[PDB]
């Protein structure tokens, strides 16, 4: 090390209602520099209400909160956050959500039942039971600590290739219609990685999402770009389940137990996810997902 | 100003020093073109009394500087604190305990930890010097000097004399009734230039001007004179006891209690009977104004009603010779439709409407960790950044 | 305004070209809001009087309490080029010249002591705090006396009518430039050279009077030019060769610096309050690609380095204080600007031998010049003392020394002394 590097900051302003949180926020942004505050309460007042709300709405305010925090700690901008929730569920939580992106530093609210009722309500106390220590936490990564799944080595070296979008890139083409799929383009450094797969003892199996109803037009496709692959397997025809569905099927009747996979490479987060999170194997992402 | 770095400065500043009060803009009251009046006695008190305050307080106008006087128990230990937020510590602690125990015997201090009242300190010079020099008696000689050089001089008697020669007179009837851009040129400006500079010389009344300018100097001797520093004190803010305790005074009658056994003045004007109360009035500010004061000041008797300003401030013409030159006298209804007091007064409003809110605070936790505090002093100063930019003579 | 002229010369009425005959001796012309009255009020003395209604030398804006019209040395300045423009001429053509009925030229008619009297100016500034007015360090012609704050009477003595009216409107001229008017404190663009010749005009004015009027009255790069050979042949005359230039010393300085060094290599900046660092990169202009090191003994300099880094721009500023904490083992250019002298001194050599060693491909140190302090109004070295300096540790090695002064030259010496080492 040696070295000065910083992140931005998420201050959690921890307390119960009157203790003054966002009178020193209001203060706090309006005379520091570079500060955002996000405030669960004002969010659940675009949908019209006092604050609380249905379970579906509270989640859905969740979703909003933190995507926001994170738009902005990403953005190097400082974030302060006025946390109703003071619990420990809640603040571990939080904690867990936020401290990857910024170092949380929290501020609390203590203040006299006899006081706080006197900011005009509810008469109920909350769960202020001095845990945690609310020392300052420094931003922490978690993982490099990759850990995959224990698969028979007996089983033959295989790799895994997607089609739609990895080998095979659209220029234009319907994504539900494959059947003009022998227009489609390369992706040459994939079809390169397909080439000195098989150069080596390894297996090369394609795995697509397309109906199987299109399979001519794919095989053509493979040929013409003088693809050498061992299986084809593909979506049944009149499926339509989600992409990770299906694949996941198809990998684990399949795939599964014959081959020893060594990799994947596909395109669209939705799989990805699946592969290492689901199936904990290595994939490599070609492109950028997000469909 | 607009710092946040140093602001927040100020700010600390203001919290650490225990200030509890700031202080408002006072506006003049209202004009009325009516009555000739810049700023008018009585539309100030029909203004008041239009918007339901029926019982108002009129106090004499001290000439000096705004002073917010932390009294406690232990006189040695009262501080002052300037009219925006500073604490004022470049006088005599000495000369200014002393002039401050006459105000403080007016008192009993059992239980009482301390009294925040506001005052005037005096004279103007104590801090004002140099203001008075610099600007002031500066103004007032140049014109003195121009002045006795005109009397004393060739000048005028010789402007009159040309003025009367055949060759102008000519000049001045074949320009003003024939109008050519190109009435000829009578040789090269040399008496187009030469006639036209004479006659659009300002000839003054010498004796006017001269007395006039002795007005001004008057009134400078009245209020610029040095400068033994004394108090006039005229409403306590609010009183706080040993207790832990605390009383918001609101009352602008707190003034006869707090030295001034100067003349008050106290009128339930109620339904208007103000309009036949209001010549009684005037011919008692007269006294003031024909006293040797700056005028006087009109406020609610309950001093913080909820969107009432605090004050209406009028002072007489003599002293606004002071403020407008030494013709101000002359150019009344010049400078009366010049006259706009909204905004002066939008100011001086929320000024005392935060003012009542900063006094809400309680002594015992003013601090650096009071954020209903800090944010009420950054409303008060970006208040004092909007306020500042107004006619300045108000 | 009012200003009266007297001399015991017969024909003074005649030297300021104006016939006491003609309308009872009046001269007038419209000023500003306006009015302008020259008077002989016999010969031996003229009067000149400027009336006004309103706000003719403070802008009506200032609701101010306004009396410059009375007293401004702006006043002044104009009625000297409007009555007696003329007398303003040069040394040459002035003394040199016919007159409108000759009894020879001027140097025959106008030899007789001329009085001329100020009855109020207004002077503002440093030059007149209290007592005393600066230009009497420098001329003692002139008289001043205290009326009241800021203002003052004078009262102007020449041996001629030619040298004393050169004086009031010198006095006008660097009265005016030094002096505030608050918060409309402003010059025109057009005032250079409409007045810069005045400081020329009468002959002992010091170095540090012209350096004034370069940085508080010039307003444009195009303007200076124009005056700087004017200025300079008058140093000629009075013995000394003087260059000059529009920007300031300071900057003039950092450019330098910046056209030297250039963007190739990175910057270790050894003394900053950090300027130096956020001129390199002047918006993208200077693609600065590198990162840029800064040190520093200042606790003070330290710690804003890291308000700068928690975080505003601070991107690539990498700013240290122990030298072991400096680890960079590629070329860079490196910068020493004040530092030396600041203090730490003679450890002053353990520094920059320290630097030396350092794998660098350029260095630039800077020192005050010490003969320079003549011309104005921590040790300090002559330019002897430090080559010397330059010399004592660079020695005996490869490395190529070349020096140059910056700023305003007099006899090839300027304010600010400058080495740059360029390892082989
Ligand atoms: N030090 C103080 N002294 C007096 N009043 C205060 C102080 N601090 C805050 N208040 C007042 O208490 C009230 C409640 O404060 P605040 O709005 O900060 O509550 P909160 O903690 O944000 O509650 P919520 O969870 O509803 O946002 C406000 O009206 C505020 O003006
Ligand atoms: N009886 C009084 N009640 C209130 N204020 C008074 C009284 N007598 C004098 N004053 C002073 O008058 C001031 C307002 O009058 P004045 O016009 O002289 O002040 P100012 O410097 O223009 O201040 P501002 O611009 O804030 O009105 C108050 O700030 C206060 O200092
Ligand atoms: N031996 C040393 N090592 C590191 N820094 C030093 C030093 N000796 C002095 N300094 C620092 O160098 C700084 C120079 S101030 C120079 C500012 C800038 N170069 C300018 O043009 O004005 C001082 O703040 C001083 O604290
Ligand atoms: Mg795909
Ligand atoms: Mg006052
Ligand atoms: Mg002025």
């Amino acid at each position: 090390k040696n070295n000065t590097h910083h992140f931005p900051k998420l201050l959690i302003l921890v307390g119960a209602p009157g203790s003054g949180k966002s009178t020193f926020a209001r203060y706090f942004i309006r005379t520091e520099d570079n500060w955002v505050r996000v405030n669960r309460d004002d969010f659940r007042l675009m949908q019209f209400g006092d604050s609380l709300m249905s379970p579906f709405y509270e989640e859905r305010i969740t979703k909003m909160v933190e995507a926001s925090v994170i738009a902005l700690l990403k953005n190097r901008t400082n974030v302060i956050i006025d946390a109703t929730n003071s619990s420990l569920r809640s603040l571990q939580d939080m904690v867990h959500t936020y401290t990857e992106y910024a170092d949380i530093s929290f501020k609390v609210f203590d203040l006299p039942v006899e006081e706080l009722v006197k900011r005009c309500h509810v008469t109920q106390l909350q769960y202020t039971k001095e845990k945690f220590d609310f020392k300052p936490i420094p931003r922490a990564l978690k993982e490099t600590s990759l850990t995959y799944a224990d698969q028979d080595t007996s089983l033959p070296k295989a790799v895994i290739c997607d089609l739609d979008g990895t080998l095979s890139l659209l220029n234009g083409r319907d994504p539900y219609n494959a059947s003009t799929a022998d227009q489609d383009l390369l992706n040459t450094p994939v079809a390169m990685v397909l080439k000195m797969a098989k150069q080596q003892g390894y297996k090369v199996i394609l795995l697509s999402g397309r109906e199987n109803a299109y399979r001519e037009p794919t095989e053509r496709f493979l040929a013409k770009y003088q693809i050498d692959y061992d299986l084809l397997l593909m979506r049944d025809t009149n499926d339509y389940r989600k992409d990770n569905i299906i694949k996941k099927e198809l990998f684990l009747e399949e795939i599964q137990g014959k081959y020893f996979v060594e990799f994947l490479l596909d395109d669209r987060n939705q799989v990805v996810d699946m592969w290492r999170r689901e199936l904990a194997l290595p994939c490599f992402q070609v492109n950028y997902g997000d469909f | 100003m607009e710092d946040k770095t140093l602001i927040k400065k100020r700010i600390d500043w203001f919290c650490k020093n225990k200030i509890n009060a700031f202080s408002p803009t006072i506006s003049p009251a209202p004009k009325s073109v009516e009555r000739n009046e810049i700023e008018s006695l009585y539309e100030g008190i029909l203004w008041f009394v239009l918007n339901g305050v029926k019982e108002i307080v009129i106090e004499k106008k001290y000439m000096g500087s705004y002073c917010d006087i932390y009294l406690h128990r232990r006189l040695e230990d009262t501080y002052l604190v300037s009219r925006n937020g500073y604490k004022i510590n470049h006088l005599d602690q000495e000369q200014c305990l002393r002039a401050l125990q006459g105000l403080h015997d007016r008192f009993s201090w059992d239980g009482v930890e301390l009294r925040i009242i506001q005052s005037e300190l005096m004279p103007w010079s104590i801090l004002g010097k140099g203001l008075i020099n610099n600007e002031f008696s500066a103004y007032y000689i140049s014109h003195e000097i121009h002045a006795e050089y005109l009397v004393q001089s060739s000048l005028y008697e010789k402007l009159q004399k040309i003025q009367q020669e055949p060759a102008y007179l000519s000049f001045v009837a074949d320009a003003k009734v024939l109008s050519a851009k190109e009435l000829k040129d009578k040789y090269p400006m040399h008496i187009i230039r030469q006639y036209q500079s004479i006659r659009d010389f300002k000839f003054l009344d010498l004796p006017h001007y001269q007395q006039n300018i002795q007005l001004f100097k008057r009134q400078l001797d009245i209020f610029g004179k040095e400068a033994a520093p004394f108090f006039k004190p005229f409403n306590i803010l609010k009183e706080v006891y040993t207790d832990g305790r605390e009383h918001f005074v609101n009352d602008n009658l707190s003034f006869q209690q707090i030295n001034d056994d100067d003349f008050l003045h106290y009128q339930f004007t109620d339904r208007e009977d103000f309009e036949a109360k209001y010549p009684q009035i005037r011919a008692w500010v007269d006294q003031v104004n024909q006293s040797d004061e700056e005028g006087v000041v009109i406020k609610p008797r309950t001093a913080f009603l909820p969107g009432m300003p605090p004050a209406f401030k009028v002072r007489n013409n003599d002293y606004l010779t002071l403020v407008y030159g030494v013709d101000f006298e002359d150019r009344l209804q010049e400078q009366i439709a010049k006259r706009n007091i909204k905004g002066k007064l939008r100011c001086s409003i929320n000024d005392w409407a935060i003012n009542a809110k900063l006094l809400a605070i309680p002594y015992s936790e003013l601090g650096e960790e009071n954020y209903e505090l800090k944010n009420l002093v950054l409303d008060r100063i970006l208040g004092e950044e909007i306020e500042n930019q107004l006619d300045s003579r108000l | 305004m009012i200003l009266q002229i007297h001399s015991q010369n017969p024909h003074l009425l005649d030297l300021l070209n104006k016939n006491p005959h003609t309308d009872l001796g009046i001269y007038a012309k419209s000023l500003r809001n306006g009015q302008l009255i020259g008077n002989a009020v016999s010969a031996y003395q003229y009067d000149v009087v400027f009336q006004d209604t309103r706000y003719s030398y403070l802008p009506e804006e200032s609701n101010q309490i306004d009396f410059q019209s009375y007293c401004s040395p702006l006043v002044i300045l104009h009625i000297c080029n409007e009555f007696f423009k003329e007398l303003l001429q040069e040394k040459q053509t002035y003394w040199s010249q016919q007159i409108k009925w000759l009894e020879r030229t001027r140097a025959e008619v106008d030899t007789y002591p001329c009085t001329i009297e100020v009855k109020n100016l207004y002077a503002n500034s440093t030059w007149y705090s209290k007592g005393h007015f600066m230009m009497e360090r420098y001329f003692k012609n002139i008289h001043i006396t205290p009326i009241v704050g800021n203002n003052l009477s004078l009262r102007v003595e020449g041996k001629s009518v030619f040298e004393a009216m050169n004086l009031l409107s010198f006095i006008a001229v660097t009265t005016h430039i030094t002096n505030t008017y608050g918060e409309y404190t402003y010059i025109d663009d057009h005032f250079a050279q409409k007045y810069a010749r005045i400081l020329t005009n009468i002959p002992q004015v010091p170095y540090f009077v012209f350096y004034l009027f370069i940085k508080r009255a010039i307003k444009s790069e195009r303007q200076f030019a124009e005056i700087k050979p004017m200025f300079e042949a008058y140093f000629k005359e009075e013995g000394l060769d003087i260059d000059f230039q529009f920007t300031d010393t300071h900057g003039s300085r950092m450019d330098f610096i910046v056209k030297e060094l250039g963007m190739e290599y990175p910057i270790l900046d050894i003394g900053c309050g950090e300027l130096k660092y956020y001129r390199r990169f002047m918006r993208r202009n200077y693609n600065y690609s590198h990162p840029y090191f800064a040190t520093d003994t200042d606790k003070s300099v330290g710690d804003y380095a890291a308000l700068l880094k928690e975080r505003m721009e601070a991107d690539n500023l990498y700013f240290f204080s122990d030298w072991t904490d400096y680890e960079y083992k590629n070329p860079v250019n490196i910068i020493l600007t004040e530092v030396i002298e600041h203090n730490t001194p003679e450890a002053a050599e353990a520094l920059v031998k320290h630097c030396l060693s350092l794998n660098f491909h350029k260095m630039i140190i800077t020192t005050p010049n010490s003969l320079f302090n003549k011309y104005y109004f921590h040790f300090e070295w002559t330019p002897q003392e430090f080559q010397d300096f330059i010399r004592h540790c660079v020695g005996d090695t490869s490395l190529e020394v070349t020096y140059c002064g910056i700023g305003d030259r007099i006899n090839g010496e300027t304010p600010t002394q400058a080495v740059v080492i360029t390892r082989k």
